[PDB]
């Protein structure tokens, strides 16, 4: 794992050699962690522990936004090319639970299920469920085990453990036991979701331009590039031929 | 003709072809200049 | 820059002094991308700017709108231009992109590193190195194999383009099941290349167009990771010289020739480059004055079948050396020709009696008439007709401007292909500056020559 | 006709095969320079 | 003497012709513009080729008169 | 002891000691020069009459038909066939292949080959014997205009009896029917090269009289002075500086060629350029581009013609035109 | 909207003007590249600013 | 004419702009 | 018809290859040439 | 005495010069001898 283009000073920028100098990265950037491009032209980082909290939104923001990014864009894709879902399109999902309105969940290949559980219920789970997910990762205490790899954990596994890369519990398919290779994919994760955070943003903004979702917009636009872009659709109508 | 909103350029457009014969020219201007070193 | 007393070489030939400078010699080549798309920006938006939508593109010197056309943007049914908007848009992104190339141009010309050998692996070269020499022609193959995938996916699923073989007239048309047969696809390029065969000039349907453009690019790509992937056996390294000098002399050579294909291909087919949009060819205007005569003699009364003229072959009508009805008179010469406005009236035998008593149309009259009026003779200064007419009409066929002008850069680029390959067999045998004086070869063989 | 089409064709082939192998037979190499 | 370059060089030489050679630029100028050159050279205007008396090319039969001959077959 | 049979064979070919230098270039050279020579040689006897105009009206062209060293001819192929190439075994017969003009493309393609193969052989004899390269570069113009009279032009007008006829009434003929059809003399490439064959002999004269006129004396008047230089001596035969003060004393002591080297460069670059820029203008001409037309161009104030030396040249070019296969046009324009 | 597109066509006409000066101008000056840094990426960020908003504005006029 | 005074405009500019470039780096500095 | 010819002109025939025993002869002398060219090679 | 450069006198010249041959080629169009 060649680990120097992306920690120490001879790594990767976000400008090249003859664009940025290696004399203008902020001092509080250099190469000590993962997906540091010296990117960071408005003064908000202004030293380490500050860069080290504003990483640890940076990567919390990373996950959710993998974790949305193919949430928006699969269930579209499977109602369009004909599975039995509703509200495939992101932004018109929550609607179809309001009047007393269900879903549908495809469980990929077996098929679709009709879910029971109404929008109060719903609610209600997630709300428990996630206060109590992110108190355990804010305290760093945990009830229970059972995690595969580690086995059936006691309640004291934690401790150690660091924040954003806790390992034992979360860790089922090891592959980060050997630190090169674990700070190679903490790069590769970093990079994953500053990717998937601007498609998210994407997604958002092509969906209150356009009034459909990603995958009707890429669709389209591989149907007909030069007669479905951003200028097209801001353009409204048929032009009027210059001729 | 060129589109409404880009008619006014016309005048600038109708000299542009002209300006890849200008480079070779000037190279031969950047040449006199460090007296064909 | 450098001096002649560090590089050996005048200022007349400087270029030679960033041979072994990647990163000079690269934003040399940038820049000069950037010439080029700037030419093509900068020419496209001169010709929307002066273009009249009345009359056709052939009569108002066009080259690049043609093209476009060709690629069906902006016409209709019998080639009509219907908007002009896409040909200012192709001007306007190729002129916005010449910027960012001649910026990375003059970049890597003035405060780039000299050499990529050290901090840029990667873009480092040495002209010896075979293995990066076929890694770099790798890469620019699959990009060449993706320009004509491009195309494919223009001519199927991006709107199609003109075929002027489309009944009526031509239009733009979707080609649904191009000919991927390789004994069709290759029989072009093992064809002769005189007349009747034409070589590859003598493709005639946007099918077999296509198909020999998945065929090219499908190998170009098959080509390009074989090069990645392989390094030139010891036949090849044996055969050839390794300098980029040479490389130059092949590429020379190899643009020469398209050069010259590129010339025949303006002159003689009308099916990628449309009359519609490029006026008649030279038979196709010699056989549009015989078919001309033959209706208005026609519609006169005179049977067109049974007139002979002085020499007594046929005045309308006589044979081929092959036994098939053509045009008489010299555009004898021209009896393979095939357009849209003349193949509807031919049978198995040639040109059919009945076909031409009672099955002519309007538009292939106009289209004759037209194309009679606009035949590729002209002068210099742009007077239409041959050399003893008078200076009353302005033109010049753009087939006539492309295929004199791509003669032309064709025979320089082989007359520069023999200069590099003999200075570079020259350079690498030792002797391109001269003679020894101390160890002249003739001095040491045997006399009378 | 057809003989001498044949004919033909074996000699114009013999003397573009002698051409193409003999430029393939190390021609770089049959130079009197140094190097 | 002065090798040239140095005289091609020098404002004292460039003083001297930014006035000597716009004027004889304007005096040729002038000289095609007032009618002069017509008048010196003999060259009929555009308007006077032909007279209302012949509409055809002029042509000089005679030798020994050819001064009359031609003075009245000019523009007057 | 390099026993190899091809070994032998490659070494016999690309040998410096034979007479005359074959090569690769000359193993395709020599075949093809010699079919070429053999084919003109017998048709410029003893070749029946060619319908060249393909309006069944044949042109004698050889001399047992009746012609002089002057007026003989291989005449070009038939109208009728066109650019269809057209070889003996694409004949019924040898009667019909000469009734068609099948000498005249025997000839042509072998020409052109074999003297492609000659520009390439000139490259291999200076690379064999340590040469700089570049004879072959000065050969390729006129292997240009050779290519652009007999091969670009016929493509370009489409019939190969477009191509210039293998004789010197027949060059004449397709010079006048050229300058007919295309105003030849008008054209900037054919000017070029008019002052690039001019400046030739200006140069060529100019050079060797001042070689000539600064010989050293090394004989007696009794005695050619080509006999003060031996064939491999290592001083200079003449005196360069005189040569240029007399040269600079006579024009401009500057705008001079005191360099040897520079005044041999430009000998050799003067008519070469001048010739492929003609050569161009031939194969330009070829797709109908055609030299300056000033018909009509000067009126008067109320429009009448005033005609010029351009328009006397017209006149000519009209009776030029008129006259030319008296009985090959049907129709007005000559677009074919 | 067509005379801000207008506008804003004309001021990417003068930014290309002085790019096209400048940019060379401040690479072969001495020390000028490492001193005129802010000053060539204002004026290449304006420029394709520009060229950013002619084509959104192209839509509108 | 409006059209031809801005193509005379524009065709000094352009004309202009590489030798003022080259008059420019004579005059500051160098490395041309 | 009157007398026979081989009407090979035209028809975009491969290297004007009408009977396939010149495909044969072209592809033999070709190969007979390589051969000794390839038996004969490493000997220089 | 070399205040001005050699090479800006040369560049001028030959604008100049080019400046000329443009107006000589643009009257070929129009006036005198322009067949209009
Ligand atoms: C956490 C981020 C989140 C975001 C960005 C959105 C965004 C959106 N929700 Mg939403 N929701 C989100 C979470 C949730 N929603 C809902 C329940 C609903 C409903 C019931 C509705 C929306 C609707 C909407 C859209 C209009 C407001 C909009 C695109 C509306 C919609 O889709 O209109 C078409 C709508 O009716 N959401 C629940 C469960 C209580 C959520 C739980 O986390
Ligand atoms: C004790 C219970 C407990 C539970 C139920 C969760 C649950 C969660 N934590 Mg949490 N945590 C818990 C304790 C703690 N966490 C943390 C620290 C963190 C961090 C720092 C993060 C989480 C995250 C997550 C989420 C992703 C889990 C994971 O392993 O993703 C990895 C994914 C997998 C292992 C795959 C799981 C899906 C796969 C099995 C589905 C396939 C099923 C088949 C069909 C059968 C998730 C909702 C992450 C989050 O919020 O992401 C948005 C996150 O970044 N936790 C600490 C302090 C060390 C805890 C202490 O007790
Ligand atoms: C054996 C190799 C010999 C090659 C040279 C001799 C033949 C050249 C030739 O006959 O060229 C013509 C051919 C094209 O042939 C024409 O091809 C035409 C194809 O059109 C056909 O197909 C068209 C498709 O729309 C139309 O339908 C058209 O109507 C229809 O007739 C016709 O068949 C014509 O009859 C036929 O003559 O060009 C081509 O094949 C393209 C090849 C490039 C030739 C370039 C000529 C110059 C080459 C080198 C110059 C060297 C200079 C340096 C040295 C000096
Ligand atoms: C033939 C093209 C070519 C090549 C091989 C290189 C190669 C290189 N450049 Mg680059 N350069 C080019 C074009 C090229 N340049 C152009 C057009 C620009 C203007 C934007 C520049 C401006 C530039 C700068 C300012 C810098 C380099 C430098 C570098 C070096 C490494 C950084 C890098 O990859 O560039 C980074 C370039 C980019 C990120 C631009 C985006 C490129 C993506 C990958 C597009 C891929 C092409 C894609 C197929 C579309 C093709 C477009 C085509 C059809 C026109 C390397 C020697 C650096 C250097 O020398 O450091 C000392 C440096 O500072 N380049
Ligand atoms: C792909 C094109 C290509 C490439 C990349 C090069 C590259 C090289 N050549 Mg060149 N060359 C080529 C094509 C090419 N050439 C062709 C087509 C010819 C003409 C037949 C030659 C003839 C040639 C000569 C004779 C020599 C070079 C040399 C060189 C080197 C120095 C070049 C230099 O400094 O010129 C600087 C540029 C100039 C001096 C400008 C010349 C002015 C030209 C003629 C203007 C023409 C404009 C005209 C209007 C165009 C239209 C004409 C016609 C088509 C209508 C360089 C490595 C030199 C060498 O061997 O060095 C090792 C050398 O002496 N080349
Ligand atoms: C297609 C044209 C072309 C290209 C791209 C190049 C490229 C190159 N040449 Mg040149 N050259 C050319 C043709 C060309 N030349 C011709 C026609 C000649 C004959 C006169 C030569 C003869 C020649 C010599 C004698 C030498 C080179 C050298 C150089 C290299 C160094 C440049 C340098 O230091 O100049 C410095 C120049 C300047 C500082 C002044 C010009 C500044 C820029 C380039 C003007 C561009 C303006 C442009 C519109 C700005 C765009 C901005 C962008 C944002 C849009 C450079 C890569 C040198 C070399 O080998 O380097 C080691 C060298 O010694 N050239
Ligand atoms: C831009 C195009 C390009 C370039 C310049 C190269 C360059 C190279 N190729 Mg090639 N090649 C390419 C495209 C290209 N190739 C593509 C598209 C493919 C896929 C088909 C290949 C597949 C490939 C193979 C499989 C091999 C190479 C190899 C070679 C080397 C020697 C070839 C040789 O002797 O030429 C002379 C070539 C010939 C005489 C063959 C011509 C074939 C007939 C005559 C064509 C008939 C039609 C024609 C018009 C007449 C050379 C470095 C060789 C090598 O060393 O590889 C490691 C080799 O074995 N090439
Ligand atoms: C300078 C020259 C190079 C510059 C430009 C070259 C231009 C184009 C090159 C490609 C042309 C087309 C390629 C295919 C040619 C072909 O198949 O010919 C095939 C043709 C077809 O042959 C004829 O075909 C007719 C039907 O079309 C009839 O059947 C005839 O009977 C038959 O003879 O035969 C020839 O023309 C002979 C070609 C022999 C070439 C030998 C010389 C080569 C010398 C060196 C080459 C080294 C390697
Ligand atoms: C009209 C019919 C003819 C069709 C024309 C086109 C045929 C296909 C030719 C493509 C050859 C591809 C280039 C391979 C390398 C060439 C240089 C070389 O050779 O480099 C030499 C290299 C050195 O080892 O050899 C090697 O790498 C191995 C190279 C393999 C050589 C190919 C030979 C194939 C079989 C030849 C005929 C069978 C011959 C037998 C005849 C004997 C008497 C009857
Ligand atoms: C290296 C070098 C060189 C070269 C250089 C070059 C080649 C450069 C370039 C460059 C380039 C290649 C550039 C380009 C550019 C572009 C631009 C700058 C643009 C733009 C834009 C605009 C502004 C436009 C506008 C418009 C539109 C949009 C449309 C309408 C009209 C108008 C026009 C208005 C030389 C030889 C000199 C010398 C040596 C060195
Ligand atoms: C797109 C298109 C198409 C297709 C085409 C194609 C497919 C092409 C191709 C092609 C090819 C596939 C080609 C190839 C080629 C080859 C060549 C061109 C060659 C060569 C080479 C050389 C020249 C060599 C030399 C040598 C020798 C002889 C020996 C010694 C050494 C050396 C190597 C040097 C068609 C027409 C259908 C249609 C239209 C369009
Ligand atoms: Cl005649
Ligand atoms: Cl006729
Ligand atoms: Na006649």
């Amino acid at each position: 794992p060649d680990l120097e283009k992306w920690y120490g000073p001879d790594r990767k920028l976000f400008l090249p050699g003859g664009l940025l100098d290696r004399d203008d990265v902020p001092e509080y950037l250099n190469g000590e962690l993962a997906g540091d491009y010296g990117y960071d032209p408005l003064g908000l980082g202004k030293d380490e522990e500050q860069v080290e909290k504003y990483r640890a939104n940076e990567l919390l923001h990373a996950r959710w936004a993998m974790l949305a990014a193919a949430g928006i864009i699969i269930p579209e894709g499977l109602q369009a090319n004909g599975a039995d879902i509703k509200g495939g399109t992101w932004f018109e999902t929550g609607a179809e639970m309001l009047n007393g309105g269900t879903l549908n969940y495809f469980a990929v290949p077996f098929g679709v299920v009709q879910n029971p559980l109404p929008l109060a219920a719903v609610t209600l789970i997630e709300i428990v469920l996630l206060g109590a997910v992110e108190k355990f990762r804010v305290d760093g205490t945990g009830p229970a085990g059972f995690s595969p790899g580690v086995g059936k954990f006691d309640s004291d596994i934690f401790d150690g453990l660091d924040k954003l890369y806790p390992g034992g519990p979360f860790d089922p398919l090891n592959l980060a036991d050997d630190p090169e290779v674990f700070a190679e994919l903490q790069v590769k994760e970093i990079k994953n979701g500053r990717l998937a955070m601007i498609a998210v943003l994407a997604f958002a903004i092509q969906s209150y331009v356009t009034g459909e979702g990603p995958y009707a917009n890429i669709t389209k636009h591989l149907s007909d590039p030069f007669g479905y872009n951003l200028l097209t659709v801001l353009q409204g109508d048929d032009r009027v031929p210059t001729l | 003709k060129l589109p409404e909103a880009y008619a006014p350029f016309s005048p600038i457009v109708d000299v542009l072809p002209i300006i890849p014969v200008l480079f070779i020219l000037l190279a031969f201007v950047w040449q006199a200049s460090v007296s064909f070193r | 820059g450098r001096d002649q007393e560090t590089t050996g070489f005048a200022w007349w030939a400087g270029n030679a002094r960033l041979i072994n400078l990647s990163g000079k010699l690269l934003g040399a080549h940038v820049a000069h991308a950037g010439l080029i798309v700037f030419w093509a920006g900068a020419m496209n938006l001169f010709e929307v700017s002066h273009f009249v939508p009345e009359k056709p593109m052939y009569e108002q010197g066009l080259i690049l709108l043609p093209h476009i056309a060709t690629l069906g943007y902006g016409v209709g049914p019998g080639g009509e231009v219907l908007d002009t908007f896409p040909y200012f848009v192709s001007g306007v992104l190729h002129l916005i992109s010449s910027a960012v190339l001649g910026f990375g141009g003059v970049y890597h010309s003035l405060i780039g590193p000299e050499t990529l050998e050290e901090s840029y692996p990667f873009f480092g070269y040495v002209w010896k190195d075979k293995n990066k020499m076929t890694n770099i022609l790798g890469y620019h193959l699959i990009i060449l194999g993706c320009g004509a995938w491009l195309l494919v996916l223009k001519a199927l699923y991006f709107g199609g383009v003109y075929d002027t073989w489309a009944p009526g007239g031509g239009d733009v048309r979707i080609i649904s099941n191009p000919t991927t047969n390789a004994a069709i696809i290759f029989g072009y390029i093992v064809k002769s290349p005189f007349g009747g065969d034409g070589w590859i000039v003598s493709v005639d349907n946007l099918e077999d167009i296509i198909g020999g453009h998945i065929w090219i690019g499908t190998l170009c790509i098959l080509g390009g990771i074989w090069h990645i992937y392989t390094t030139p056996w010891p036949w090849a390294r044996r055969a050839f010289v390794w300098s980029g000098e040479a490389y130059l002399s092949y590429s020379l050579a190899a643009v020469s020739l398209m050069g010259f294909t590129a010339c025949c291909f303006a002159w003689f087919n009308n099916t990628a480059y449309p009359s519609e949009f490029y006026g008649p060819t030279g038979p196709e205007a010699s056989q549009a004055q015989a078919f001309t005569f033959l209706v208005r003699d026609q519609r006169l009364g005179a049977n067109v079948a049974s007139a002979q003229g002085p020499t007594g072959l046929g005045k309308y009508l006589m044979r081929s050396p092959t036994g098939e009805i053509i045009f008489g008179g010299e555009t004898m010469r021209f009896w393979d020709f095939r357009g849209p406005w003349v193949e509807p009236l031919r049978g198995p035998s040639g040109l059919d009696l009945v076909k031409l008593k009672n099955d002519i149309q309007p538009w292939q009259e106009r289209r004759a008439a037209e194309y009679m009026t606009h035949a590729p003779l002209g002068s210099l200064n742009s007077v239409g007709g041959v050399a003893t007419e008078i200076n009353a009409v302005n033109f010049v066929s753009p087939r006539s401007w492309l295929a004199t002008s791509h003669f032309c850069l064709g025979f320089f680029f082989f007359v520069g292909h023999l200069w590099h390959a003999g200075r570079a067999r020259a350079a690498a045998a030792g002797f391109e500056k001269g003679i020894d004086r101390v160890d002249e070869p003739v001095l040491s063989m045997r006399p009378l020559d | 006709m057809l003989t001498l089409k044949i004919f033909v064709y074996t000699v114009v082939t013999f003397f573009v095969g002698l051409f193409i192998f003999g430029f393939l037979s190390n021609d770089p190499s049959r130079n009197p320079g140094k190097g | 003497e002065r090798p040239f370059s140095d005289i091609l060089t020098s404002i004292r030489y460039w003083v001297i012709h930014s006035i000597t050679v716009p004027s004889l630029f304007i005096a040729g100028w002038l000289f095609v513009s007032t009618g002069l050159a017509y008048d010196v050279f003999g060259s009929p205007r555009p308007n006077e080729y032909f007279t209302e008396d012949r509409q055809d090319a002029p042509l000089i039969t005679d030798r020994f008169n050819a001064l009359e001959q031609v003075k009245k077959l000019s523009a007057q | 002891e390099n026993t190899s049979l091809w070994a032998r064979f490659c070494e016999w070919i690309t040998s410096t000691e034979n007479r005359l230098y074959i090569g690769w270039f000359g193993v395709i050279m020599i075949p093809t020069l010699l079919t070429a020579i053999s084919v003109y040689i017998i048709a410029f006897i003893a070749a029946p009459p060619v319908d060249i105009d393909g309006i069944r009206e044949p042109v004698s062209g050889s001399l047992l038909y009746g012609n002089n060293i002057i007026t003989g001819a291989v005449v070009p192929t038939s109208n009728a066939i066109g650019l269809h190439f057209y070889p003996i075994w694409e004949a019924a017969s040898l009667d019909e292949w000469l009734y068609n003009g099948g000498p005249y493309q025997l000839v042509v393609c072998h020409f052109f080959l074999g003297v492609c193969c000659y520009m390439g052989r000139e490259w291999e004899l200076s690379y064999r014997l340590g040469m700089r390269p570049w004879i072959a570069v000065a050969y390729s113009a006129p292997v240009a205009a050779a290519t652009a009279v007999f091969i670009i032009y016929p493509i370009g007008q489409g019939s190969f009896s477009d191509g210039m006829p293998l004789g010197i009434s027949g060059t004449f003929n397709f010079m006048i029917v050229f300058q007919a059809e295309h105003n030849i003399l008008m054209h900037p490439f054919h000017m070029f090269g008019v002052a690039g064959v001019f400046g030739g002999s200006l140069f060529s004269a100019m050079h060797g009289s001042l070689v000539t006129s600064s010989l050293i004396r090394e004989t007696t008047e009794n005695e050619s002075a080509n006999a003060g230089y031996k064939f491999g001596q290592e001083e200079e035969t003449y005196n360069i500086v005189a040569a240029h003060g007399y040269f600079g004393r006579l024009i401009f002591q500057y705008a001079s060629f005191n360099n040897s080297r520079s005044l041999h460069f430009f000998l050799a670059v003067w008519p070469v350029v001048c010739i492929w820029l003609t050569a161009l203008g031939i194969s330009t001409m070829a797709f109908n581009l055609n030299g300056f037309n000033f018909n009509q161009s000067v009126v008067d104030s109320n429009g009448r013609v005033l005609n010029t030396w351009a328009d006397i040249i017209n006149r000519a070019n009209l009776g030029m035109e008129v006259m030319h296969e008296r009985n090959a046009h049907n129709f007005p324009l000559d677009l074919a | 909207m067509t005379s801000i597109l207008q506008i804003a066509l004309l001021g990417l006409v003068l930014v290309s003007f002085a790019l096209v000066v400048g940019v060379p101008v401040v690479f072969a000056s001495p020390n000028g590249w490492t001193e005129n840094k802010g000053v060539v990426f204002s004026g290449l960020s304006v420029w394709f600013l520009l060229v950013f908003a002619v084509g959104v504005f192209n839509s509108f006029a | 004419s409006l059209t031809l005074i801005l193509q005379l405009v524009a065709l000094f500019a352009v004309v202009a702009a590489g030798p003022l470039v080259v008059v420019l780096l004579s005059v500051r500095g160098g490395n041309l | 018809l009157v007398d026979d010819r081989m009407n090979g002109d035209g028809t975009g025939l491969p290297f004007g290859v009408n009977d396939g025993i010149l495909g044969w002869v072209i592809a033999g002398t070709l190969g007979t040439i390589w051969a000794i060219y390839f038996v004969s090679q490493k000997d220089l | 005495i070399g205040r001005i450069p050699l090479w800006l006198v040369g560049t001028v010249v030959g604008l100049l010069a080019i400046g000329l041959l443009a107006i000589f080629f643009y009257g070929s169009y129009v006036g005198l001898g322009s067949s209009l």
